[PDB]
């Protein structure tokens, strides 16, 4: 939700680098500090890739995608399409209720079958 | 003409790690004896007869790779000249079975005894069946390399190794002068039975790919120290010639005082009350000044190594004292420390390494001297037989004795350091023990071409059991087998021995692993990215980049590839079973990646770079070597000229090259009992065939070999000479001597071009081309050579049904090197009748397109079988020894190439 | 005519005489070392009536010398073999035949 606000508020983007340039934020120590502890120019001042919001997102993303079942990615890409049509959170929730039965099938693809095995085999996955 | 197919049983070989060999000043005794006990043998478990052979083999080329190969597969002992085998009826050598007379000859039946006698003082390998001698012995065989026991067996056998002493009792009396083979075990290792150099061993979770096994060498049993004679003794050393001797006159005596070995005035050293701590003046004078000049000898070793001394600080003589301890108190002329006492003094690692090699150079001089007095090695000590368990070079010695030697001289160098005199390390020179066989170091493992992927995101694991030079990554389908990964664009690999990434070079990336780590490689053909994950953690380059490689073209595709160095173990987990993956959920599962073999039934066909030389035709696009086919004119016969394209230029390729023709000549099935125009009545009946080679001007004949090779020649030596030619003579006779059948067999039939040149004062670059000719008589098996139209002294005789390939071994030293001439002479038939049946009565020589010149590629690709023979090996007990069992059958259908005689 | 070398001899007492069928489980090979026929591939013993000249002369005269359970290596010259006419499409003219015969049983 923080990244949603960042992605939508243009002034938040605009004064993000203003805070960066005024504080001389390197943005590399916040990611490579453990690399130095592990003994291991172009974007020297500011870049979108060095932002801490997405820097946190790339680490959170496997965790967030872990909860979602393998039958729901097909809903994710069509959700990307309807989100591209600028549908709010309430609207996309209603569209999910409009197409709940359009989710993936276990025998619909051999790629999904092993995904069910390695997803449902976790102790924390409850069938209810 | 047509390739033949047949069902062939899988054959594996099992050896004990008992290695023996001879060399100049060798520390290994050259006479040995062992036995093989046959428990159960199935005569026919499958359609092919059960294979079971016993004999010796050579450590530097006997590589019976499972699957197809020489002849009709199932290669074991005796199928090539790197091994000699006996199976109860034949003395197998050079893939030829020769019957031998025995007292009741038969195949290796259950409840049988096979005794092997090895002599290295003279070349001889004797055999005994059930104690009855075998009337046939190998002689005149190569000594280079090491000889070890080995049994080659198909499925359905139970054999036991009788090694005598503790691992058996030999059930018989070994011949005099022949020692039991169990005495040859090196002290650092324990006796065990392992197969020959392999590429796969089973593991708890899966097959472990195995990098080349490091092999011990005969040259590693000769102790070669640095000579300590031509050293003028320096003034600063004679100045300290005394204290460094006084401190080592009873240092070995200090430990045992005030114990059961406590000295007494009535006796002296070596009388179970040794110490005598008083002084060395009381001790005998010759060993006394001997100990002084042994301290000097250690200082001379320091000089020859590169150690020099310098005095800076306060003299230790002042601030040192002798401590009359309550321990080591004696009644004989007062009490004192047995060596000269010393206070707090330390030693840096340079001194540790230096004292290590100083003890090495002491041990190797002692061993050299003992050998010069005749002594040798035996794991059990025999003083009247003059054998010791410690007559091996220091590098092969045991850690107990290493520490015991190093302790005394560590005290000595410590006492030297106390006086402030510097121990100067010498210069560092990097050296490699083995350099020639650069190919028996990397064994590239990859998948079959049909598994090539050109899309999607893929994942696989590679558990690094060891932490050596092992590379894992992705490679293109046309990856060369004899080139290390990363040298070209055909590899995108991460070398994690020290944390480097390799693609058209090498640059640092990530961190090296440790034992047990799992390297999860990525590939993303959609995003054109390659990532390497170590223990579930994404590796980093020397920047903030998360991807090892980027902007990679799709190309022909990529394959999961890995390679292993010598003595390395790596488990490859391509992903056939998803549960077997360790870090897939941690990295790969949540980011759209999939296992490489996620939906497959059979295991992925994995191809390994087979490091055994084979003969293949020259590529037409070869930048260095080209072969030109010159048409036969009115006066010149057809020729195959070899010219070096890039000779005499920068970055050229200059190395020993082996050349051969693509077609053989087979000798007759039965040998016969007991102007300038060819006469038609006799040229149609002659059995003599002649070919010649033109050594061009500027090409030195000193590095030219000309002759014939049998199709089992796989000897790629860059420093090749006639000594390395494999050969063996098998002599057969009656029960009491009477050698009546002395058969000489060899794979390489070469002559030296340096013996065919007139030794003038100067002008070795002859303006006239050297035309060496070769004549072979198929009806008799006798073959000779002509220097310049005149016959030479050298000749060879071969057995019937033998195949010879026209070969020339040469080191290129000119723009034009050689030229294969398919000519003919007076009443001599050209090769067109000795290679083509349809051209048997065609006198005019021709060069048909099938005949073409071939190189000797060192490494060629091969396929690892989806199943391997299950061998049960264990120690049955003290009385029996080690038992080998194999019952599960495995059969392969092999396509056999007739002319090359290989399947 | 034929040269016999014993391989795994059995009893050496009872020989196949006239009147009873000879059941051999053999393995044939050409002199060059290329196998051309066997019976273990078919997994059925080769039963031939003795004395009726149904088998080649070399094989027929060889089979008498081995005993029950005796395996021997024969060597049949082309004269006692198919000879100049050979075996059409299988054995070339004037070839010497080596047979790894094993007289496993009689009847």
């Amino acid at each position: 939700e923080i990244f949603i606000y960042w992605s939508k508020s243009h002034n938040f983007k605009r004064e993000e680098q203003n805070f960066v340039v005024q504080n001389e934020i390197n943005n590399m120590s916040f990611l490579t500090a453990d690399s130095k502890s592990k003994m291991a120019r172009r974007g020297d001042r500011y870049s979108v890739q060095t932002s801490l919001i997405v820097a946190t997102l790339k680490k959170m993303l496997p965790i967030g995608l872990n909860m979602c079942a393998p039958t729901d990615q097909d809903l994710i890409m069509l959700a990307k399409t309807r989100y591209a049509l600028k549908d709010t959170d309430e609207e996309v929730r209603e569209f999910l209720q409009n197409n709940l039965h359009l989710q993936g099938k276990v025998e619909g693809s051999p790629s999904l079958r092993w995904q069910m095995a390695l997803y449902r085999g976790l102790p924390g996955r409850e069938e209810d | 003409l047509l390739l033949q197919t047949n069902l062939i049983n899988y054959v594996t070989s099992i050896r004990p790690n008992i290695f023996v060999g001879r060399a100049e000043g060798s520390t290994q005794y050259g006479k040995w004896y062992f036995e093989v006990m046959v428990d159960e043998v199935v005569p026919f478990l499958t359609a092919q007869a059960t294979h079971l052979r016993v004999g010796w083999a050579l450590t530097e080329g006997y590589s019976p790779y499972p699957g197809g190969g020489e002849g009709w597969g199932g290669n074991g002992v005796g199928d090539d000249l790197y091994s000699y085998g006996f199976d109860g009826l034949h003395l197998w050598t050079g893939h030829v079975a020769r019957p031998v007379t025995s007292p009741g000859q038969h195949l290796l039946a259950p409840e049988d005894v096979v005794s092997c006698c090895l002599d290295l003082s003279v070349p001889s390998i004797s055999f005994r069946i059930n104690g009855c001698p075998v009337q046939g012995v190998f002689e005149a065989f190569n000594l280079d390399g090491l000889f070890f026991p080995v049994v080659s067996f198909s499925a359905g056998v139970k054999v036991r190794f009788l090694l005598g002493g503790r691992h058996g009792e030999f059930k018989f009396l070994p011949p005099p002068g022949y020692a039991p083979c169990h005495e040859a075990v090196l002290p650092r290792e324990r006796l065990r039975l392992e197969p020959i150099k392999e590429y796969r061993r089973e593991g708890p979770r899966g097959p472990h790919l195995v990098g080349p096994s490091r092999c011990l060498s005969h040259t590693d049993f000769v102790p070669c120290p640095v000579d300590t004679v031509q050293i003028v003794l320096p003034p600063h050393l004679e100045r300290i010639r005394e204290k460094l001797a006084e401190n080592i006159h009873e240092l070995w005596a200090l430990t045992r005082i005030e114990q059961g070995w406590t000295y007494g005035p009535v006796r002296d050293d070596n009388k179970r009350l040794h110490p005598c701590l008083v002084n060395f003046h009381s001790l005998p004078e010759p060993e006394r000044n001997y100990n002084l000049q042994m301290s000097g000898e250690t200082l001379k070793t320091l000089l020859a190594l590169g150690c020099h001394v310098g005095m800076a600080d306060e003299k230790a003589e002042d601030n040192l004292k002798k401590t009359k301890l309550p321990k080591t108190y004696m009644m004989s002329n007062g009490y004192k420390p047995a060596p000269l006492d010393l206070s707090h003094v330390r030693l840096t690692p340079a001194q540790t390494t230096l004292v290590d090699r100083l003890a090495e150079n002491g041990h190797n001089v002692w061993a050299r001297d003992r050998v010069a007095q005749g002594w040798s090695y035996s794991a059990v000590q025999d003083i009247p037989a003059r054998r010791n368990p410690r007559l091996v070079p220091y590098r092969l010695l045991d850690e107990a004795t290493k520490r015991s030697n190093r302790d005394s001289l560590c005290q000595a160098v410590r006492t030297l350091l106390g006086y402030g005199y510097n121990i100067e390390p010498p210069d560092q020179e990097p050296s490699q023990v083995e350099n020639q066989s650069r190919w028996d170091r990397v064994r590239i493992f990859r998948a079959e071409k049909s598994y090539t992927v050109q899309s999607g995101r893929w994942y696989f694991e590679f558990e690094a059991v060891t932490t050596g030079e092992m590379r894992v990554g992705w490679a293109r389908p046309e990856l060369r087998p004899d080139v290390e990964l990363g040298a070209d664009e055909l590899a995108y690999v991460f070398n994690g021995h020290r944390g480097q990434r390799w693609h058209l070079g090498s640059e640092p990336f990530g961190r090296p692993w440790q034992s047990g780590d799992v390297v999860g490689c990525m590939i993303d053909l959609t995003e054109n990215t390659i990532i390497f994950t170590l223990n579930g953690e994404v590796l980093m380059s020397d920047s903030g980049s998360e991807t090892a490689f980027r902007e990679i073209e799709i190309g022909d595709g990529f394959l999961p590839v890995c390679s292993l160095g010598p003595g390395q173990v790596g488990h490859l987990n391509l992903g056939q079973d998803v549960s077997s993956l360790r870090f897939f959920a941690i990295c790969g599962l949540q980011e759209g990646f999939e296992p490489f073999a996620i939906n497959m039934q059979r295991p992925v066909t994995t191809w390994f770079s087979k490091s055994l030389p084979q003969f293949e035709p020259v590529p037409p696009e070869h930048p260095h070597y080209e072969v030109a086919r010159m048409d036969g004119t009115v006066d010149t016969p057809p020729c195959l000229r070899l010219a070096h394209r890039t000779w005499g230029s920068q970055n050229s390729l200059v190395e020993m090259l082996f050349l051969r023709l693509s077609l053989p000549v087979q000798f007759h099935q039965h040998f016969r009992c007991t102007d300038n125009r060819d006469d038609p009545e006799i040229i149609l009946n002659t059995t003599t065939y002649y070919y010649s080679v033109r050594v061009f001007a500027g090409q030195e004949p000193s590095c030219v070999w000309v002759g014939w090779v049998t199709p089992d020649y796989h000897q790629h030596d860059m420093n090749f000479d006639l000594s390395k030619v494999r050969a063996v003579t098998v002599t057969m006779g009656d029960e009491q001597g009477n050698v009546h059948s002395s058969l000489k067999c060899s794979n390489c039939y070469m002559v030296w071009g340096g013996d065919f040149v007139s030794p003038g004062q100067q002008g070795r670059i002859s303006h006239t081309d050297l035309v060496i000719g070769c004549l072979v008589d198929l009806a008799t098996g006798l073959m000779t050579f002509t220097a310049n139209g005149k016959e030479s002294n050298t000749f060879f005789q071969v057995e019937p049904n033998t195949k010879l390939f026209p070969a020339v071994f040469v080191l290129p030293t000119h723009q034009n090197v050689i030229q294969f001439e398919l000519g003919k002479q007076k009443n001599i038939m050209p090769l067109s009748a000795a290679m083509f049946l349809s051209e048997r009565k065609n006198p005019a020589p021709q060069c048909p397109p099938r005949l073409e010149v071939q190189m000797l590629m060192p490494v060629s690709w091969s396929r690892m079988p989806n199943h391997f023979l299950q061998v049960e090996t264990r120690r049955a007990g003290e009385r029996l020894g080690w038992a080998v069992q194999c019952q599960d059958p495995l059969t392969m259908m092999a396509l056999h190439i007739p002319e090359e005689n290989r399947c | 005519g034929v040269e016999i070398e014993t391989i795994s001899p059995g009893d050496g007492r009872t020989f196949p005489k006239k009147g009873q069928t000879c059941v051999v489980h053999y393995t044939g090979m050409l002199q060059n070392g290329k196998k051309f026929d066997s019976s273990r591939d078919r997994n059925k013993p080769f039963k031939f009536r003795i004395g009726k000249q149904e088998v080649i002369k070399g094989f027929e005269e060889g089979a008498a010398q081995m005993s029950l359970g005796q395996r021997a290596k024969l060597t049949c010259t082309p004269d006692v073999a198919y000879g100049a006419t050979g075996h059409p499409g299988v054995i070339p003219p004037n070839a010497t035949l080596i047979f790894d015969v094993e007289l496993l049983n009689l009847e």
